[PDB]
RNA sequence: AGAACCUUACCUGGUCUUGACAUCCACGGAAGUUUUCAGAGAUGAGAAUGUGCCUUCGGGAACCGUGAGACAGGUGCUGCAUGGCUGUCGUCAGCUCGUGUUGUGAAAUGUUGGGUUAAGUCCCGCAACGAGCGCAACCCUUAUCCUUUGUUGCCAGCGGUCCGGCCGGGAACUCAAAGGAGACUGCCAGUGAUAAACUGGAGGAAGGUGGGGAUGACGUCAAGUCAUCAUGGCCCUUACGACCAGGGCUACACACGUGCUACAAUGGCGCAUACAAAGAGAAGCGACCUCGCGAGAGCAAGCGGACCUCAUAAAGUGCGUCGUAGUCCGGAUUGGAGUCUGCAACUCGACUCCAUGAAGUCGGAAUCGCUAGUAAUCGUGGAUCAGAAUGCCACGGUGAAUACGU
């Protein structure tokens, strides 16, 4: 016992060390007696120390072990547990984290095959196993284009499914890489999922055109994702954007949304209105068919469409600030991210400005990149330029790179940058016109 | 007597309650049996512990208390040994199984029931009431405090007739709910009878 | 056509307690009624409070019982496994009914 | 915040003595169930079956029963030994300290003075400068608007209507409960030490601490409680402890305190019929239907409860009659017959029916409350509680008079 001079030997029964032994001064943590006599206390007669390793394989008969805390590793796939090895109550190893799994093939058998292949978060190398985990994604964007999760079936079908052709001779990782070697010589497609993800729901009907994957803005196309996650930061529909395409893009007309939102999203701009406004509109989704049936895409801002389409079914005028867009859901918003060419969303927002007013120097880095001659030039004092150019223009990839040079003044001489703008541009070549005319006059 | 218990009209504003559960016309009542029975136990048994405050909350026929205590050694033990002994117990009185949780009390001398139990003590270890009390008092203003009242009363150093003593430096207002008050009493069984011991403490105006 | 009973001893609880429940729930498969402020219970409670005498000097308390309703109408039988999991704390009873 | 026993601490009688209740030891049996006998009651005696756990094979845990000693027990005395809790002046506005100055000193000054407020509230002055407890503020509720949501809550814009939000339906509105806003002498005019402030006016749902509640300083009364509890001292330890039964706490020549119901026509009675808020409910609330004049009883749905139940609010309003008669006023009292509760309703519950119908025709000396949703009146619910209120606690309905003034 700790910091006391008293042994707990066999049962509850405590004991001591005869005080003729030489070990008797120096206690070990471990001792083994001779004889127990019961004089005025408990006294082991002849002592030694031993090592408790020693004793588990020679009272293989008498080991009574306790497995607690039964909890499912994935690094090794199955399940561990602290064993506790006792003889006569004594506690011999006070903990020893080994193999449940190994251990018992009962309940561990659902386990793996709940946890590696339903939900499968598996590290490993099996073609099926790869080939089901793409087709629940292909089903999971399903579901984030419907804004419905009932059309995938559940786990516990997806269990079943594995359950009735994996064999009963599985019942761990190692078990199943056994199983898995004799069994895809025979049959690959078994344990690969079929396609009856979607069975009567209804919402499995979902359209195409009516959920597009990619937006056409002008000569420029852009990425879509899509997501159902309400109130996330990265909740709705994404549009991904290439860097150097900033400079051609802009927010007009961009809130027209995939045309599967339109009906409730004119439900909420309506809606957002205060209640005399919102009083002359009763029903709401009556007057947003009225309203959808009418309207066309792109063909007017947002907001004036639906001021003057309204004015025409009753005759108020609704002004542009009565709408509010705190009151606009976020995911009904369209994210924004710019992306690069290896997907790396660096900047987001749910607004274009967002991106514009914190992407101005990376936005002027990307175009000084692409412009390896130089027209940017620095300590200039005479015009030695020919036909400065109206609008640089390069090419990366697919997309072409479109930026405006201009001259600017420096205090001590004139200097060409690039600018994003074409009115940036003008003021700054303005005053370098005026700071190279200074210079050149006599 | 004629004030008001200055934490019982700030429990519904600034200091929480002690016990935080729900319970309909039946299990309320013999709840509240079961909430008294364990924390007597408790607080005899960790006595030499310096416990300040006891908190029940019961998930769901479960039980977790939460015990405020200045010292964390005893209340502990040695490689985490008392604890589990505690364990059974609590839920032995409860019928159903409890869970334990040992809260430090930082900043001892500033909690008003450890300055209570402490000041307690001294007093049935006859040093004497003055050099005591004002020991007791001067600590907080010394340690960064801002209200402290302290009382005495009832066959004071064997007195023949009762007397009450209170002591108060720096700004105590009861009448304001937003300061925030730790106070609890406590009892001196000395030879003589009960010394009643009564402590404010004052801390902030939120 | 799940019914989410909250009954509580404090607002400044059952708000966060009724929030996380909702936001849970619509973050799984959505269309989840709001969760209704339902008539609260006052148990008012008049008490005698010197020992022998004076039976005109007493204590008024109460209970305030937070009454909250939470509807669920459609299918959505995905979420309640993660519904049972969200261990919200002492302060709310919860009561589901179908 | 609820005495038929129980409660109960009283009395009388039958009874017990490590005990009715705790802990330590030892022994045996698990525990528990059924039956009968005497007793008003606490005993003694059977039959059935115990005997689950825990492998260290044994014991352990619970419980019962028996005995010894350490010990228990007391609503027994001391509130003038105490804590705690409470009343009180009084929600009165005052009660003090640190440092300084004066006075040998007790003490003063601050805190007095002018104004001013409900307020040592604020301003000014000032041998005072500051500080604390007090006041106010922040606490809750009510008085108006907005945001959120809209079940069981609501029905305006739509239809079908079984005419019933009945349904489909709708979220406006009431409402519900969370978050905000809103009232701060904020603005204006005059007075006022260019002050604090006061008076009046606008605006506003609310205007001058908006209203009500919580909140009670230093302390007084050796105030009340040893019987709520804890507690020092003292007392009994075969009784001042403990069990049980019947009676008493409810008596009755009288006196007082606090209420209820009346003395009536602003009323009684009969019918028809209109309008709420608040609260409770599972050993509970208890729909409908049937039976009874009724107390209720059966049957038995729903309701842990914005749904269902208690649960028809009554004054009222309109009809008809009464007619100033100790009365078609008033209902005490008394007899009979009953209903429920509960082992049990004689002492000593609650209620119904029939029959009777006391005093009382507005209260001496005196005395109390009430400054507006108040006073008065009218009903409702709750707590306690098996059953039990004219008492308390809470709720609405109608709804006043008067304040010259000190």
């Amino acid at each position: 016992d700790a910091d006391k001079q008293e042994y707990t030997g066999a049962r509850n029964a405590r004991f001591s060390i005869f005080p003729g032994s030489g070990l008797f001064k120096k206690p070990p943590k471990w001792v083994m007696v001779a004889e127990l006599v019961e004089t005025s206390r408990l006294w082991g007669r002849i002592a030694a120390r031993i090592d408790p390793e020693w004793v588990e394989p020679v009272a293989q008969h008498l080991i009574k072990r306790t497995y607690s805390e039964p909890h499912w590793e994935r690094a090794q796939g199955a399940v561990m547990a602290t064993e506790k090895v006792t003889v006569y109550g004594l506690p011999i190893v006070a903990a020893r984290k080994v193999n449940y799994s190994q251990i018992d093939p009962a309940l561990c058998r659902e386990l793996f095959i709940r946890h590696a292949l339903v939900e499968g978060d598996w590290q490993t190398r099996h073609a099926f196993f790869r080939e089901n985990l793409k087709l629940r994604a292909e089903v999971e964007e399903l579901e984030h284009k419907s804004r419905r999760r009932d059309i995938l079936v559940d786990d516990e079908t997806l269990f079943e499914f594995y359950d009735q052709r994996i064999s009963h001779d599985v019942i761990s990782a190692r078990h199943f890489d056994s199983w898995w070697k004799k069994v895809s010589r025979e049959t690959p497609d078994l344990l690969n999922f079929e396609k009856s993800m979607l069975i009567k729901e209804g919402a499995e009907k979902i359209s195409k055109l009516d959920y597009p994957n990619f937006w056409h803005q002008g000569n420029l196309k852009l990425r879509l994702s899509y997501q159902f996650e309400p109130g996330a930061d990265a909740d709705g529909v994404t549009v991904h954007i290439p860097l150097p395409l900033l400079n051609q893009v802009e927010e007009s007309g961009f809130e027209w949304q995939i045309p599967g939102l339109r009906r409730e999203l004119v439900i909420a701009l309506i809606k957002s209105l205060p209640k005399p406004v919102r009083r002359n509109f009763v029903p709401a989704p009556n007057y947003a068919e009225a309203f959808l049936g009418r309207v066309k895409p792109l063909e007017l801002p947002l907001l004036d469409s639906l001021e003057r389409e309204l004015r025409r079914m009753t005759g108020v005028t609704v002004d542009r600030e009565d709408w509010h867009w705190d009151q606009v859901p976020d995911h009904l918003k369209i994210t924004f991210r710019v992306v690069d060419d290896k997907n790396k969303k660096l900047k987001e927002g749910r607004s274009l400005q967002d991106l514009k007013d914190a992407l101005k120097g990376k936005v002027q880095e990307t175009l000084s990149a692409v412009a390896d001659d130089g027209i940017e030039q620095s300590g200039l004092h005479i015009w030695s330029f020919g036909q400065l150019p109206e609008s640089y223009e390069q090419k990366r990839g697919n997309y072409k790179v479109k930026a405006w040079p201009a001259l600017v003044d420096e205090r001590d001489s004139v200097a060409i940058k690039l600018f994003d703008n074409p009115l940036e541009q003008k003021q700054a070549m303005w005053n370098g016109l005026r700071r190279l005319l200074l210079l050149n006059i006599p | 007597g004629q004030k008001v218990h200055p934490n019982g009209i700030r429990l519904g504003i600034v200091k929480p309650w002690n016990s935080t559960w729900f319970a309909n016309t039946k299990e309320f009542a013999d709840n509240l049996d079961s909430d008294f029975k364990v924390r007597q136990y408790l607080t005899k048994e960790l006595a030499k512990a310096s416990v300040s405050r006891i908190v029940i909350e019961r998930p769901a026929k479960s039980i977790r208390v939460t015990i405020h205590t200045a010292r964390p050694g005893i209340v502990i033990g040695k490689k985490g040994e008392d604890v589990e002994k505690l364990r059974k117990v609590v839920a032995d009185i409860a019928g159903v199984p409890a869970q334990i949780n040992i809260a430090e009390v930082r900043k001892p001398e500033l909690d008003a029931k450890l300055v209570a139990d402490s000041i307690t003590s001294q007093l049935e270890r006859r040093v004497m009431f003055r050099r005591a009390m004002k020991r007791a008092v001067q600590n907080a203003m010394r340690l960064g405090a801002k209200g402290i009242k302290v009382e005495v009363s009832g066959r004071l150093g064997g007195a023949e007739i009762a007397r009450t003593e209170w002591y108060r430096e720096g700004r105590v207002p009861l009448h304001t709910l937003r300061a925030d008050i730790d106070y609890n009493t406590s009892e001196a069984h000395t030879t003589y009878g009960v010394i009643g011991v009564k402590v404010w403490i004052f801390k902030g105006e939120i | 056509r799940i019914r989410i009973r909250l009954k509580a001893f404090d607002h400044r609880l059952i708000d966060q307690a009724t929030a996380e429940i909702v936001e849970t729930a619509k973050r799984t498969g959505a269309q989840v009624r709001g969760p209704i402020p339902l008539p609260t219970r006052k148990e008012r409670f008049t008490v005698l409070i010197s020992p022998h005498v004076n039976k005109d000097a007493r204590d008024q308390y109460e209970i305030r019982t937070h009454l909250r309703l939470v509807d669920i109408v459609e299918p959505t039988e995905k979420t309640v496994d993660a519904l049972m999991r969200l261990d919200l704390a002492a302060g709310v009873d919860v009561q589901i009914s179908l």
